[PDB]
C-alpha cells in the first residue's frame, strides 16, 4: 500500500516541477510563482522549506539538482528564455538568517531566444556541464571549466534539433564504448512532423552532436523523456511522454570498420506502449537501478511500470492523491 | 568461549557502550551501562541493566538479556560517550552539539541536564561540524571535533571555559586524559598530540607519530597507573604502545585487527590487560601478565635460536619496574591474545571494560554482554 | 510477460490534490518525494500559499522495523553460511544441510513474531501494525515450512503426510486453547467444548490425546463407560506411519483399511447411538465428508481440513496427486460466498509443484523482496531451477537478490549487508554494487571509511575516487582545508588538491599563518601530486627550516621557489616579503648571485602588474601599501648585494 503524503509546498501558482537531490533527502520546486523552493527531509520523515526565492521574471519550467560531487548546485530553467545556475554556501550565517540567504545565484544562461523548456546536468564523468533546451528548437550546452567558480560558463555545443524542443535527457552510460547522447523530445502540435524525439551523439572527430536517430514511430507531442540508467546492459532504453507511455531498446549496431566518421546505427525497439492513463503523460522517471519507470499524467494517477524476466513490460503499481 | 557473552538485538546501531562507575568502596559489580545509536532516523541514548536473578545453581549457563531502563531522543548521531558521575552521561554530537544527560533513577527517565549547542563548528562559515569525542574527569570536559578545535567546559558552567581555535589543521578522532591538566589527541594524519590545558597558547607541547606512511589514528587510551603509556589505534587496525616520555616514535607497533581499530582500553583495575575493537568486526583481549612471575633466580639452560628485528636501545636504564607493553625482550613479552566475540559481526564500533564486566556495542544492532570476563 | 492486466494498486495519498493543485515528484533511491506545485500563474497573488507539506512515500516501511531489523540480520548470517558451504557436501548430506538451513530461517521467524507478540501486549498504538506483521510473517512461516516439505525435504508418499499433520500443528494452535480452556473448568467432562477438544485432536491426527479426554468422561459417567471403551480402542487402534518402520505402505494400507471396517462395524451395530459427540467422532475416523465439514470452526483453515481427509481416506496420498486434494478441499471449505485469500492462491501452488507460480503470488503479496529471495536461493541450491536466464540477462534467483539487496541500500544501517548479497549475484551484482556504492548518503568520516574499505576489498577504484572526491568537496564547504586535501590526496585528483593548495595560500596572504600545519608537513610522496601542492609543501618547509635556524637552507630553498616558476603569480609579493627578515640579517645569507635572481624575480612581478593593469582601477586603496612593500624589497636588496660583494670579495684573497 502506496502511502501518499501532502506537503503545503506553499506556491502561490502551479508547480511546474519537483526534483530530488542525489541522497534523496532534499527536494527543490519550481512554479509560475517565479520561485524556487528547497526543502528537507527530517529524521521523523517530515518535509520542511529550508529556502524560498524568486529566480526568474517568468513562470519557471524545470529545476534539476548537480551531483553532490560539484557541491550544492541547482539550475532553473523559465518562459524568460533563461536558465539560473545557483550554489549553496553551506557556512555560518550566524543563528538570525535561516530564512532565504544561503542560495547565490552564480549566473544566468541568456543565449535562448525563446522560453528554455528544460534545463538537465551531465552525468559527473563528463565534468560540470549544464544542457538547456529552448522552444527556439536548440540545445545549448554549457561547461563550467572551474567548480570553484560557478559564476564562469562556457557555451561548449549548439545543436539545431529543427523543432520546438520540450524536453531533453542525456544518455547516463559511463561506458567508454558508448559516445555521449543527448534525447531531445518536441511538443510541436503540427501532425505533419513525424519524429518527435530525436538522438543526438557527440561525435570526436568532428568534436560536435551528430543526429544519430530520429523515432519516426512518434508523431504526437513529446512532453518528458528520459534514459534508463545503464548498469551493465549492451543496450540503451528511453522511456517517452507523450499521448501514451512508450518504451524504447536501442541496441547499437557493431561500426563496420568502413564509415570512418559517421554516428553509431541504432537497432531501435518499441518494447511498450502503455495507453493506460487514457490521456497525456506529463512525466517519466527512472528508478536508479533503470528497471521501475514512473509516469504522471492528466488522469491524475502515478503509474509504474516494470518488465518480468521475458521482457514482458506491465503496470505493477498505480498511486492517485486523494 | 562464545558462551561468555549474553547477546541482546536492539534494531538499532549501536556507536557507544559505557558502564556506570562502580563506587570503589562497594562490591558490588556494575550492572548499568549506558548505550548511543548512529546512523538511525532517530538516534538515542540508552539506560540498560544486566538482569541480576539470583541463579544460586553454580551450574546454570548465564542467559540474563540485558534490559532496557530508559532513553531519551538524541539530535544527530552519538559519536562520543562517557559518564561524568553516576547520575551523569556526556555525548559528543554529529551536529557538533556536546551533551550532559541526567538519569533519574527513581522514575527511569532520563533528561538534559546541560547543553553546548555549537561546541564545535567551522570558522568563517559559522557551519556546524562534528563533536568526535569527549573526555570526562569530573566535573572537567574536554571535547575534540572535525574543526580541529579543542574545547575545555565544567558541568555547571553554561558558557566554554576554554577554546583552542585552530588546534589540528585536521579532523580530531580520539582525545585522553594524561594527567588533571594534559590531554592526548589522535588526528586523521597520524599524529598523537600533548597538549597543556593551561598554556595560554594554541600550540601542542609535544607531538608523537610513526616513521615512514602515517595514517589516521582513531582512538587513544593511557595506562591507568603508569600516566606516560599510552595505546592508540588506527585505520590500519595497528596496535601503536608509546612512552610520551622517551621520544616521538612508538615504543612497539603491533598487528591487531584487519581494518580500522575504533577502540582501545586498558583494564582500568588491572592493567596487565588490554582490549580493543574494529570494523573487521572483533573484539581482542590483549593479556601482559604472562611476565608477572617474579623471577624466580634458579638456573640456567642453554639454548640458541636466530631471528632479525632492529632496535637500537642503548644498554643502561635501571630495572624500575618494567611495564608488560614497554618490555622489548623477545623472550619474556609472550602476549596472550584471545577474540572474545564469535567470527562474523559486523563493525564492533565500542567496548568498556569495568572489574569482570565487558559490554560491547556493534553494527549488527546488538549489545554483547560478559560478566566472568577472566573465568 | 504480458503486461499486467492488474490495475495498478492505487495508493492515495492523504492531503495531496485538495484543491486542483499540481504534484510535483522526485524519485529518491527507494522513496518518492510528492509536493503541491501551483503549474499556472494566472494572477499576480504575491500570497500564493506556500507548499506547506511535502511529502515522503516510502515503499517498504519493512525495513524500518526494529524486530525485522534482526531478521534481516540474521538470515544474512545464514545466507552467507549457505553460500560458503555449497561447495563441501555430496548427496544425501546435501538434503538434510539445506533441511537444516530451512529450520534456520523458520526459528528466525518464529522468534521475530513471538518478540512482536511481547511488544504488542505492552503497546496499544502500535498494537494493529504488530498484529498485520505477525500474520504477513505466519503466512511467510506457513508456506515457506510447506515449501520446505514438498521441495527440500521432497517428501515421499508415507512420510509426506506426517510431515503436513506435523505442519498443520505447528501453524494451527486453537485446539490447543480450546482444550487448555476445559481442562481449567473444575469439571472438564461438563465443560461446552469439551467434545470439540476431542474431536479437534482426533482431526489433527492426536489419538493419545483424543484418548486421555475420553478417559475423563469415561471415569465421570458410568452409562458412557461401554461406549468410551470401544472409542479408546479404535483410537489406540489405529494405524499410524513411522518415519522409521520396516512397514511397506502395502502392508500399512491392509492394516488401515481393516481398522476402518472395524470403526464402521461399530456405527452400523449402533454401539454409538446413544452419545451423538462419540457417534460423531466416529464417523470422523471414517472420513465422513458432511461430519468434516460440520466440525469446520475448529479446523478453521482448509488446509487442515485437507490434512485431515488426507488422513482419514487417503493416508498412502502421493505428491502427484495432493493439487487434486488441496483444489477439492478448498472447493468444499468454500462452497459458499468467501473468496480465495491470495494466501490460498500460494498454498495451491505449492501443492501444484509450481515454484513460479509461489514467487510470483509472494512477489505481488508482500511489500519486501525477503521470502522470495531466500526461498529462491535455497531452492536454487536444491537444482529445482533449470539456468533459464531471463530476457534481461539474469536468472530468476540472481534478479530477486539484486533488488532484495537494493532494498537493503535504501536502509543507512543495513546496507552493508547488500554488499554481501551482491558478490553471490555472478552476472549483474559488481555493477549494482558500484551503482549502489556511489548513491550511499555519506553523513560522516565512519560511515566514509567503511564504505572505502569495502570498495578497496572489491578492487573498486573509480568508487573509492568518487567517496574521497565527494568527502574532499563536503570537507571543503565545511572550510576543513587539511581535511579536504587530505582526501583530495587519496582520491588522486591533481586538479582538486592544485584549489585546496590555491585557497591554502589565500589563507595565508590573508591571516599570515597556515590552519592545519601538521598535515602540510606530512604529504611526503603526495606533494608531487600538483605543482601548487608541490609549492605549498616546499614553501612550508621553508617555514619550518626558518623556525629552526637554517636560515642558509631556508634562503636557498626560498630562491628555488621562485626560480622553478612552481609558484604562483599571484603569491610573488609575499614570497618576496618573507625573504626579506632574511636579506636583513648580520650575516650574509643570500649571495651576490642569488640577490641578482631576488632583483629579477621582482622586476619581472612589477612588469607583470603593468601589463595586467588596464588604465581605469590605478585608483583603488590597495596600490599604496603595494608599492611601500615593493621599495622596502628594493632597499633590502640593495643592502643585501653591497654586503655580500664585500663578503665574497674579502674570501677571493
Amino acid at each position: 500500500m502506496f502511502v501518499a503524503r501532502s506537503i503545503a509546498a506553499d506556491h502561490k501558482d502551479l508547480i511546474h516541477d519537483v526534483s530530488f537531490d542525489f541522497h534523496g533527502r532534499r527536494m527543490a520546486t519550481c512554479s509560475s510563482d517565479q520561485s524556487v523552493k528547497v526543502w528537507d527531509k527530517s529524521e521523523n520523515g517530515n518535509w520542511h522549506c529550508t529556502a524560498s526565492w524568486k529566480t526568474h521574471s517568468g513562470s519557471v519550467w524545470r529545476v534539476t539538482w548537480a551531483h553532490p560531487e560539484f557541491g550544492q548546485v541547482l539550475a532553473s530553467c523559465s518562459f524568460d528564455r533563461t536558465a539560473a545556475v545557483w550554489e549553496e554556501i553551506v557556512g555560518e550565517s550566524n543563528d538570525k538568517l535561516r530564512g532565504q540567504s544561503h542560495w547565490v545565484k552564480r549566473t544566468t544562461l541568456v543565449d535562448s531566444r525563446t522560453s528554455v523548456t528544460d534545463v538537465k546536468f551531465a552525468p559527473k564523468h563528463m565534468g560540470l556541464m549544464l544542457a538547456t533546451c529552448s522552444a527556439d528548437g536548440v540545445v545549448r550546452i554549457y561547461e563550467a571549466p572551474d567548480v570553484m567558480n560557478l559564476s564562469q560558463w562556457s557555451l561548449q555545443h549548439e545543436i539545431s534539433c529543427k523543432l520546438s524542443c520540450s524536453c531533453i535527457s542525456w544518455n547516463p552510460s559511463s561506458s567508454r564504448a558508448h559516445s555521449p547522447m543527448i534525447a531531445v523530445g518536441s511538443d510541436d502540435s503540427s501532425p505533419n512532423i513525424m519524429g518527435k524525439v530525436q538522438i543526438y551523439e557527440y561525435n570526436e572527430n568532428t568534436r560536435k552532436y551528430a543526429k544519430a536517430e530520429t523515432l519516426m514511430s512518434v508523431s504526437d507531442p513529446v512532453h518528458d523523456i528520459a534514459f534508463a540508467p545503464n548498469l551493465g546492459r549492451s543496450f540503451h532504453i528511453l522511456a517517452v511522454a507523450t499521448k501514451d507511455v512508450r518504451i524504447f531498446t536501442m541496441k547499437p549496431l557493431r561500426k563496420e570498420l568502413s564509415s570512418s566518421g559517421g554516428v553509431t546505427k541504432f537497432e531501435i525497439h518499441t518494447v511498450a506502449q502503455f495507453d493506460n492513463h487514457n490521456s497525456q503523460v506529463w512525466r517519466v522517471s527512472w528508478n536508479i537501478t533503470g528497471t521501475v519507470l514512473a509516469s504522471s499524467g492528466d488522469d491524475g494517477t502515478v503509474r509504474l511500470w516494470k518488465a518480468n524476466y521475458m521482457d514482458n513490460w506491465k503496470c505493477i503499481g498505480v498511486l492517485k492523491g486523494d | 568461549m562464545a558462551d561468555k557473552f549474553a547477546a541482546k538485538f536492539v534494531s538499532h546501531k549501536i556507536s557507544r557502550t559505557r558502564w556506570r562507575p562502580v563506587s570503589a568502596s562497594s562490591l558490588q559489580q556494575p550492572d548499568v551501562f549506558a548505550t548511543g545509536s548512529w546512523d538511525n532516523e532517530e538516534n538515542k541514548v540508552c539506560v540498560w541493566a544486566t538482569s541480576d536473578f539470583g541463579a544460586t545453581s553454580l551450574d546454570e549457563e548465564y542467559q540474563g538479556d540485558p534490559k532496557q531502563l530508559c532513553d531519551i531522543k538524541h539530535p544527530g548521531d552519538v559519536m562520543d560517550m562517557q559518564f561524568l558521575d553516576k547520575e551523569r552521561i556526556v555525548t559528543g554530537s554529529s551536529t557538533g552539539t556536546v551533551t550532559i544527560f541526567r538519569h533519574h533513577e527513581n522514575n527511569q527517565t532520563l533528561s538534559v541536564n546541560q547543553r553546548w549547542e555549537q561546541a564545535h563548528y567551522h570558522v568563517g562559515s559559522n557551519m556546524r561540524a562534528p563533536c568526535t569525542a569527549i573526555v570526562c574527569s569530573s566535573p572537567e570536559i574536554v571535547s575534540v571535533g572535525e574543526d580541529g578545535r579543542i574545547n575545555c567546559f565544567r558541568a555547571e558552567s553554561r558558557d566554554v571555559l576554554r577554546t583552542i581555535d585552530d588546534a589540528d589543521s585536521s579532523t580530531m578522532h580520539g582525545v585522553t586524559f594524561l594527567r588533571t591538566t594534559e590531554i592526548l589527541t589522535v588526528n586523521s594524519v597520524g599524529q598523537l598530540k600533548l597538549w597543556d590545558l593551561r598554556k595560554q597558547g594554541n600550540d601542542p607541547t609535544q607531538i608523537f607519530s610513526v616513521t615512514g606512511e602515517r595514517v589516521p589514528l582513531h582512538c587513544v587510551d593511557r595506562h591507568p597507573n603508569q600516566q606516560h603509556v599510552v595505546a592508540t589505534g588506527g585505520q590500519d587496525g595497528m596496535l601503536c604502545i608509546w612512552d610520551v616520555r622517551h621520544g616521538k616514535m612508538p615504543m612497539s607497533l603491533l598487528n591487531a585487527h584487519e581494518a580500522e581499530m575504533w577502540e582501545v582500553h586498558f583494564h582500568p583495575s588491572n592493567p596487565d590487560h588490554l582490549f580493543t575493537c574494529s570494523e573487521d568486526g572483533s573484539l581482542w583481549h590483549w593479556d601482559a601478565s604472562a611476565d608477572s612471575e617474579k623471577p624466580t633466580f634458579l638456573l640456567g639452560g642453554r639454548s640458541t635460536f636466530n631471528i632479525s628485528r632492529s632496535s637500537i636501545a642503548p644498554p643502561n636504564a635501571n630495572q624500575s619496574l618494567a611495564c608488560a607493553w614497554l618490555s622489548t625482550d623477545p623472550t619474556k613479552g609472550q602476549l596472550e591474545i584471545t577474540n572474545l566475540l564469535p567470527s562474523s559481526t559486523l563493525s564492533v564500533n565500542s567496548l568498556d571494560v569495568l572489574g569482570q564486566n565487558l559490554v560491547c556495542g556493534t553494527d549488527a544492532e546488538a549489545i554483547y554482554v560478559t560478566r566472568r570476563l577472566f573465568s | 510477460m504480458e503486461e499486467l492486466d492488474v490495475d495498478p494498486a492505487e495508493t492515495p495519498i492523504p492531503g495531496l490534490g485538495q484543491q486542483n493543485r499540481h504534484i510535483g515528484f522526485s524519485w529518491g533511491p527507494g522513496d518518492l518525494l510528492l509536493y503541491e506545485t501551483l503549474y499556472q500563474k494566472q494572477g499576480n497573488s504575491e500570497t500564493a500559499a506556500r507548499c506547506p507539506f511535502m511529502y515522503l512515500v516510502r515503499s517498504d516501511e519493512d525495513i524500518y522495523s526494529p524486530v525485522l531489523r534482526k531478521l534481516f540480520n540474521e538470515s544474512h548470517s545464514i545466507f552467507v553460511g549457505l553460500q560458503k558451504s555449497a561447495e563441501e557436501a555430496s548427496g544425501k548430506s546435501r538434503k538434510a544441510q539445506l533441511v537444516q538451513v530451512s529450520r534456520n530461517y523458520r526459528s528466525v521467524l518464529r522468534a521475530c513474531m513471538e518478540e512482536m507478540h511481547t511488544l504488542s501486549e505492552s503497546t496499544r498504538e502500535t498494537a494493529q501494525k504488530y498484529i498485520s506483521q505477525i500474520s504477513i510473517l505466519s503466512a511467510m512461516e506457513l508456506s515457506w515450512n510447506l515449501c520446505e516439505i514438498l521441495f527440500i525435504e521432497s517428501a515421499p508418499a508415507g512420510p509426506l503426510l506426517i510431515l503436513l499433520l506435523e505442519w498443520v500443528r505447528l501453524h494451527v494452535c486453537e485446539v490447543d486453547n480450546i482444550v487448555q480452556d476445559v481442562l481449567r473448568s473444575e469439571k472438564p467432562t461438563e465443560h461446552e467444548k469439551f467434545w470439540d477438544g476431542v474431536t479437534g485432536y482426533v482431526l489433527q491426527g492426536r489419538m493419545n490425546e483424543a484418548r486421555q479426554l475420553l478417559a475423563k468422561e469415561a471415569s465421570t459417567s458410568a452409562s458412557a463407560r461401554s461406549m468410551c471403551r470401544v472409542l479408546d480402542d479404535l483410537l489406540k487402534k489405529m494405524p499410524m506411519l513411522h518415519t522409521g518402520g520396516t512397514q511397506t505402505l502395502t502392508e500399512f494400507e491392509l492394516k488401515w483399511q481393516h481398522w476402518r471396517e472395524e470403526c464402521e462395524r461399530h456405527l452400523q451395530n449402533g454401539t454409538f447411538s446413544s452419545n451423538v459427540h462419540m457417534e460423531a467422532v466416529c464417523r470422523v475416523l471414517l472420513g465422513d465428508e458432511e461430519v468434516l465439514l460440520e466440525k469446520r470452526d475448529l479446523m478453521t483453515t482448509w488446509y487442515h481440513f485437507l490434512v485431515s481427509r488426507l488422513l482419514f481416506k487417503h493416508p498412502t496420498v502421493k505428491p502427484t496427486e495432493l493439487h487434486f486434494y488441496a483444489q477439492s478441499s478448498l472447493d468444499m471449505f468454500l462452497a459458499g460466498d468467501s473468496c480465495p485469500e491470495p494466501l490460498d492462491n500460494i498454498l495451491l501452488a505449492a501443492f501444484e509443484f509450481d515454484i513460479h507460480q509461489v514467487i510470483k503470488e509472494f512477489s505481488i503479496v508482500s511489500s519486501n523482496w525477503w521470502f522470495v529471495a531466500h526461498l529462491t536461493d535455497l531452492l536454487d541450491h536444491c537444482q529445482l531451477f533449470q539456468a533459464h536466464n531471463l530476457y534481461f540477462g539474469a536468472n530468476m534467483r540472481e534478479f530477486l537478490l539484486l533488488d532484495y539487496a537494493s532494498g537493503l541500500f535504501s536502509h543507512h544501517s543495513l546496507w552493508q549487508l547488500g554488499v554481501d548479497y551482491f558478490d553471490y549475484c555472478p552476472n549483474l551484482g559488481r555493477e549494482y554494487l558500484k551503482l549502489h556504492m556511489e548513491r550511499i548518503p555519506l553523513s560522516t568520516e565512519k560511515k566514509a571509511l567503511k564504505a572505502l574499505r569495502i570498495c578497496e576489498q572489491r578492487q573498486m577504484t573509480e568508487q573509492v575516487r568518487s567517496i574521497c572526491k565527494t568527502m574532499a568537496m563536503q570537507s571543503l564547504c565545511n572550510r576543513r582545508l587539511g581535511s579536504a586535501l587530505s582526501w583530495s590526496i587519496r582520491a588522486k585528483d591533481a586538479a582538486f588538491a592544485t584549489l585546496i593548495s590555491d585557497r591554502f595560500l589565500k589563507e595565508y596572504c590573508e591571516r599570515g599563518n597556515f590552519t592545519d600545519l601538521d598535515l602540510i608537513d606530512n604529504l611526503g610522496s603526495a606533494m608531487l601530486l600538483s605543482d601548487r601542492l608541490t609549492f605549498l609543501g616546499k614553501y612550508r618547509e621553508f617555514h619550518r627550516m626558518y623556525s629552526q635556524e637554517q636560515f642558509s637552507e631556508a634562503a636557498s630553498l626560498l630562491l628555488s621557489l621562485m626560480t622553478a616558476r612552481i609558484a604562483p603569480c599571484s603569491f610573488w609579493l609575499t614570497l618576496l616579503l618573507d625573504a626579506l627578515p632574511l636579506l636583513e640579517q648580520k650575516q650574509v645569507i643570500f649571495s651576490a648571485e642569488q640577490t641578482y635572481e631576488l632583483m629579477r624575480c621582482l622586476e619581472d612581478r612589477m612588469a607583470a602588474k603593468l601589463e595586467s593593469t588596464s588604465p581605469d582601477e590605478i585608483q583603488k586603496q590597495d596600490s599604496s601599501i603595494d608599492n611601500t612593500k615593493v621599495e622596502m624589497l628594493r632597499l633590502a636588496l640593495a643592502r643585501n648585494l653591497a654586503r655580500a660583494i664585500v663578503t665574497e670579495g674579502a674570501l677571493q684573497e
